[PDB]
């Protein structure tokens, strides 16, 4: 099909297997610390590249580009909030998780509160959140990229992709995945930078982009279907806030208070609390190296704006009648959906803007991002299931058995994702991305609050945490069931949900659910038994450095002050740069 | 006209002030 693209992807696979087998020769497998924690032998650059590579994915490319096309810049906030919470992790949550010596976050709640129902319920919630908000993202986005760019078939494609990533995460463990995440982050950044350069050159540069976007509206607005007719001149034209990152608090998608607060909550979960990112930060050689990896991942998390959001706007510039279409039949003829065809921004940029060798390179960038994210999810899920369930159910099992347990759990989660693929194919346009951020906002905030109080409030107890979690779950479902039931649609076909339900954006609901769950924990804790202090040494941010003995209701973080000053300084510098970029883009 | 690279400096300024006060309370309150 392509002479040079074949060799470029071959060299990509070559580097992949090379770093993989280099780590095999260096893996030191046979212990859970090896397979689930890389033996805690990871340094700054692989930790940072692993965080970035696992978080970045096909979902980021397709979603950020399509949203930039349809709406405008604002969606970049999703990425940039990470730059703060990641630091919170590296400086607040990772030290505790290190000085507690846990392999999972449910394990941390198991040995910080005490009991078998918190660990169980949180592991189950984490698994479901991974199936809904993470694997569906990447499967959907690889599906779109293949359906447009290549378009030979979509089931076979993503099934093969999951097969290769299954083999990858089975063989690897944390060491392989973090070294090959160095090489994959290199690949992703290089390719995406080249494509950004080409797009800026074709539009005429930053200035050429900021000039032509608000006039990037489609011309075909008839809708021969008599129901819609002459379209509002409001939903086929770009928003006048397309160039702004802080939209209106009420009459604007992604309102700024929602952005800041709600993403801080959901992202405190997404980084500081969930097993994927923390487990990237548990395989660290030391604490200082983990902080270095956090600053690196943050600096890279300032990147996906210019590499995914602005290219989507460029797509709307060059192909407005095809990505910015509104008319149901037109968009259906262009993509197959009748909701806007915004997702085709990045794939059509790649297909119509770059030559053969760079066609291969872009396919490799997409492949690397999807593989790294799925490998992260599968290994972290292996960690969670193996440790929590298999220990609560078979507390005396050899590591030659636990390795087997995790290895097979990878196969099972792959089969589950293949089974759930059609339920993901039933979403249209941006609907999936909305749905997933909504799921997170409904189900994350209680977990977020529980971890905040676990690390920062000694008082809370088993009743505290369990009842906050259950109350948060019921409150979240109260809104998720009806809202998801009524359906979804665009200006052409808007679903008839009540305004008091749909009118409150899911991030404001995340704030309210956060506060309800936190208040409920504090309430039902302050009117029940407390937990003594002897149980909480090296389990709360107050007692990090305690050397005294713990009661174990069921370390040695000494960073040299010099490198500590260095990593502190450049972390603060990273935040200064991120805050600048927030200001520059409104 | 308030250009965006002015907003950037304003945001950096308020961030620097916030961090300076945080380090002050660390130095005194710990
Ligand atoms: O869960 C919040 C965390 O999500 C992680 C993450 C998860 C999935 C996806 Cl796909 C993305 C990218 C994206 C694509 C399309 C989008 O469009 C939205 C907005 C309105 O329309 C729907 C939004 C985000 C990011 C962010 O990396 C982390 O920073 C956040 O803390
Ligand atoms: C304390 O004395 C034990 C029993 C607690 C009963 C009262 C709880 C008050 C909670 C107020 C916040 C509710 C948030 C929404 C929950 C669905």
């Amino acid at each position: 099909d392509n002479p040079a693209d074949i060799l470029v992807i071959a060299a990509y696979f070559l580097l992949v297997i090379g770093v993989g087998l280099w780590s095999m020769c260096r893996t030191n497998r046979g212990t859970v610390g090896g397979y689930f924690l890389a033996g805690r032998s990871m340094v700054w650059w692989p930790v940072g590249a692993s965080l970035f590579a696992s978080n970045i994915g096909s979902g980021h490319f397709v979603g950020l580009a399509g949203t930039g096309a349809a709406s405008g810049l604002a969606v970049a906030g999703f990425e940039w909030n990470a730059l703060f919470v990641v630091l919170l992790l590296g400086w607040l949550f990772a030290p505790v998780y290190l000085t507690a010596g846990v392999i999972t976050m449910p394990q941390y709640l198991r040995k910080r509160f005490g009991g078998r129902r918190i660990r169980l319920y949180l592991s189950v919630l984490s698994l479901f959140l991974y199936i809904f908000t993470k694997i569906s993202v990447d499967m959907f986005s690889g599906a779109v990229f293949i359906q447009q760019a290549l378009g030979w078939n979509i089931y076979a494609s993503v099934i093969a992709l999951l097969g290769i990533t299954m083999i990858y995460t089975v063989t690897g463990g944390l060491a392989a995945l973090m070294y090959t995440d160095t090489v994959q982050t290199f690949v992703i950044l290089g390719g995406a930078c080249i494509l950004m350069g080409y797009a800026f050159h074709e539009v005429g540069g930053y200035s050429g982009l900021f000039d032509k976007y608000l006039g990037a509206a489609t011309s075909l607005t008839v809708s021969e279907d008599p129901a819609v007719g002459n379209i509002s001149s409001f939903c086929y034209r770009p928003r006048p806030d397309s160039y702004h990152l802080l939209r209106h608090p009420v009459t604007g998608d992604l309102p700024w208070p929602a952005l800041l607060l709600g993403l801080t909550i959901v992202s405190g979960w997404y980084w500081c609390s969930d097993q994927v990112i923390v487990q990237r930060c548990l395989a660290g050689k030391s604490l200082t190296h983990i902080k270095a990896g956090c600053i690196l991942c943050g600096y890279l998390k300032l990147t996906p704006m210019f590499l995914m959001v602005m290219p989507g706007m460029i797509s709307r510039i060059l192909y407005p009648d095809e990505v910015a279409c509104v008319v149901p039949e037109v968009c259906r003829r262009v993509c197959g959906t009748e909701v806007g065809c915004s997702n085709i921004a990045y794939p059509r940029l790649v297909v119509k803007l770059m030559p053969n060798g760079l066609r291969g390179l872009m396919l490799a960038v997409m492949l690397a991002a999807l593989m790294s994210s799925l490998a992260s999810i599968f290994n972290s899920s292996s960690t969670l299931f193996t440790m929590d369930i298999y220990t609560r159910l078979r507390p005396r099992a050899g590591d030659r058995e636990l390795l087997l347990v995790g290895r097979l759990w990878v196969v099972f989660i792959v089969v589950v994702s293949v089974a759930w693929l059609p339920v993901v194919q039933a979403a249209q346009g941006g609907q999936l991305f909305d749905y997933i951020q909504a799921v997170s906002s409904y189900l994350a905030p209680p977990v977020s609050a529980v971890f905040v109080l676990a690390l920062f409030v000694p008082r809370v107890n088993e009743q505290g945490a369990f009842w906050g979690l259950i109350g948060g779950l019921l409150m979240g479902l109260a809104r998720l069931i009806p809202e998801f039931s009524f359906g979804s649609g665009s200006c052409v076909q808007p679903s008839a949900c009540p305004a008091f339900l749909c009118g409150v954006h899911y991030l404001y609901f995340a704030i309210v659910l956060f506060f309800c769950s936190g208040l409920l924990t504090l309430t039902v804790s302050l009117c029940t038994a407390p937990i003594p202090r002897k149980h909480l040494h090296r389990l709360v941010f107050s007692l990090r450095h305690s050397k005294e003995e713990r009661e174990d209701l069921d370390e040695d973080i000494s960073e040299d002050p010099s490198w500590a000053r260095v990593v502190n300084l450049n972390a603060l510098l990273m935040m200064a740069v991120a805050v600048f970029l927030w200001g520059f883009y409104a | 006209n308030l250009q965006p690279w002015m907003q950037g400096l304003i945001a950096v300024a308020v961030f620097l002030v916030l961090v300076a006060i945080a380090f002050a309370v660390n130095h005194f309150w710990c």
